[PDB]
């Protein structure tokens, strides 16, 4: 079945962004289709089914006005509205197929998941589609690498001689701060004697931003 | 005359007042319950007959003033996936009586143990979904039961049939019957005037 | 009643282990409780249904039963490809929703130590044009990690938005850790030598990096 979900950008807390899985492949009048979220540090959290061809639905004791529930048998395609986005509503929102119509209490514990499709994955924060303002880095087996910073939100990509050099380049965890940016600095090992007889240039590209800056590394003179 | 329509009937034999003759007589109240049961549970209703899903369930006894009418119709009533809803009781504390109802959550024990918030082997749940699904047998499809009750002899009676009307006649004695009285002479125009209470 | 799993599991191969999934007084075996699992980076699948048969696709060595409150997850030998994260999930009545387990990681019980590397660079002279100026050095060859990383100023060490995070498995079987401190020009140029440390297993790496270079 076509379980794929449309995508959204990170919006700062004080707004309202739409989630939305696609229906079809399959028809809207049998099928019911459920939300789980995954946050990390926690169990999985479960908010209200829905019932594809009226109104019903019913509720937990976790969230009352931050999560509405719609459905459009129409155009076959659901439509979810989070608002208020924070730390406890950063989770992986998973677009999960069920069978069964279940718009009582007591047909739920015969339901089970039977297909998870394209879990969106919803993140929140002050910082917008701002662009990076890096400038280049003085270094000082030897290492040599390029940051990135100012920079929001994830990911990044960097590219060593355009590309062309490849020495084991892992990503880095970053740390959130007060105003909100994240922070990568990719390290590639190089020759102690190989720092300025080689050229060593650094490409950061940043998909959310739509720009590319292309700084060379040297120490400082 | 909404009662002979709707998919023909799986079961409209009456073992009462006939179901033609509704019309005769006029009843105080009339009682219907609307539940869908599978195709192989409708010989289970009948006067002086129960299974298991009949003893577990309501059950109909053998003076009811009154009978069953069923019918075949999946419109909303089958899934091609899973048919949660639509439970059914089979593991029962006792017989149940008819013109009573039972509703339970919690999970039946059927030995010595007390099961009042842990399970296990002999320990089940008393209720279980139904199999209705459009890729199995005949018997196993479901089917919409109603069954209509009439209670006489304790109220008036307001739950009237519907008694025809006929056209205007002028000038030509007949047999009328006005409101129920009936009498006979001519019908001319009446120059008398009379009050709205009469 | 919230589901209690634990945080980590401690599964040796060649042998089998049960592993607990409990509740509270009517949340477990009043209402069916399934198995869930998920792979890093995709869409979650099911495990185990209703405790009582193995569904088709997956392969029997899962055991689903129920024990009262306690539900238990029985295996039968360890696989290396076996190693997806499992969860517990179930329903229960007084909450009218899905309550699942704390959810439990599985490692089989590997890398040698090695010496740990720690490169600072310094920013370079046109950061401090623009007012700004932060300071990256990285941490490497150590395994496992829980590593704790301190900046120290050689006069006095200096708690003041220090960033640091849990180190990521890297994809050669081994752990990196980065550390960040963003600072000010009155402060970056305030000492003439600034260093980050690190420690491993008592002992510590200094490397003093002049901010003029």
């Amino acid at each position: 079945v076509q379980l794929v979900q449309s995508g959204a950008e990170v919006k700062k807390p004080g707004a309202s962004v739409k989630v939305s899985c696609k229906a079809s492949g399959y028809i809207f009048s049998d099928y019911n289709i459920h939300w789980v979220r995954q946050a990390p540090g926690q169990g999985l959290e479960w908010m209200g089914w829905i019932s594809p061809d009226s109104d019903d639905t019913n509720y937990a004791q976790s969230f009352q006005g931050r999560v509405t529930m719609t459905r459009d048998t129409s155009i076959t395609t659901v439509y979810m509205e989070l608002s208020s986005l924070r730390s406890d509503d950063t989770a992986v929102y998973f677009c999960a197929r069920s069978v069964g119509y279940c718009s009582l209490n007591s047909c739920q514990r015969w339901m089970w998941f039977d297909t998870w499709g394209q879990g969106a994955l919803v993140t929140v924060s002050s910082a917008s589609t701002k662009g990076p303002s890096v400038f280049p880095l003085a270094p000082s087996t030897a290492a040599l690498g390029c940051l990135v910073k100012d920079y929001f939100p994830e990911p990044v990509t960097v590219s060593w001689n355009s590309g062309a050099l490849t020495s084991g380049v892992h990503t880095f965890p970053a740390v959130l701060q007060s105003s909100g940016l994240y922070s990568l600095s990719s390290v590639v090992t190089v020759p102690s004697s190989s720092l300025g007889t080689q050229t060593y240039i650094c490409n950061v590209n940043h998909k959310p931003s739509n720009t590319k800056v292309d700084k060379k590394v040297e120490p400082k003179s | 005359s909404v009662l002979y329509n709707f998919a023909p009937f799986f079961a409209f034999k009456c073992y009462g007042v006939s179901p033609t003759k509704l019309n005769d007589l006029c009843f105080t109240n009339v009682y219907a319950d609307s539940f869908v049961i599978r195709g192989n549970e409708v010989s289970q209703i009948a006067p002086g007959q129960t299974g298991n899903i009949a003893d577990y369930n309501y059950k109909l006894p053998d003076d009811f003033t009154g009978c069953v009418i069923a019918w075949n119709s999946n419109k909303l009533d089958s899934k091609v996936g899973g048919n949660y809803n639509y439970r059914y009781r089979l593991f029962r504390k006792s017989n149940l009586k008819p013109f009573e109802r039972d509703i339970s959550t919690e999970i039946y024990q059927a030995g010595n143990k007390p099961c009042n918030g842990v399970a296990g082997v002999n320990c089940y749940f008393p209720l279980q979904s139904y199999g209705f699904r459009p890729t199995y047998g005949v018997g196993h499809q479901p089917y919409r039961v109603v069954v209509l009750s009439f209670e006489l002899l304790h109220a008036p009676a307001t739950v009237c049939g519907p008694k025809k009307s006929t056209n205007l006649v002028k000038n030509k004695c007949v047999n009328f019957n006005f409101n129920g009285l009936t009498g006979t002479g001519v019908l001319t125009e009446s120059n008398k005037k009379f009050l709205p209470f009469q | 009643p919230v589901l209690t799993q634990p945080p980590s599991a401690s599964g040796p191969p060649g042998q089998s282990v049960s592993i607990s999934c409990s509740g509270s007084r009517s949340n477990i075996g009043t209402n069916f409780v399934y198995w869930y699992q998920q792979l890093p980076g995709a869409a979650p699948k099911l495990l185990i249904y209703k405790n009582d048969q193995r569904p088709s696709g997956v392969p029997e060595r899962f055991f689903g039963s129920k024990s009262g409150t306690s539900a238990s997850l029985a295996i039968s030998g360890l696989r290396s490809e076996d190693e997806v994260d499992y969860y517990c999930a179930a329903w229960d009545d007084s909450l009218s929703g899905h309550v699942f387990g704390a959810g439990t990681k599985v490692t089989v019980l590997g890398q040698p130590k090695a010496a740990p590397s720690v490169t600072l660079f310094p920013p370079s002279s046109e950061e401090l044009q623009a007012n700004k100026a932060t300071l990256v050095c990285l941490i490497s060859d150590f395994y496992p990690g829980a590593v704790t990383v301190a900046w120290k100023a050689d006069s006095s060490p200096v708690k003041a938005g220090v960033e640091t995070t849990t180190p990521s498995k890297q994809s050669n079987n081994k752990y990196a850790a980065s550390s960040y401190l963003s600072l000010t020009p009155e402060q970056w140029k305030s000492h003439r030598s600034y260093s980050c440390q690190v420690t491993h297993e008592g002992s510590t790496v200094e490397k003093t990096v002049a901010p003029t270079e």
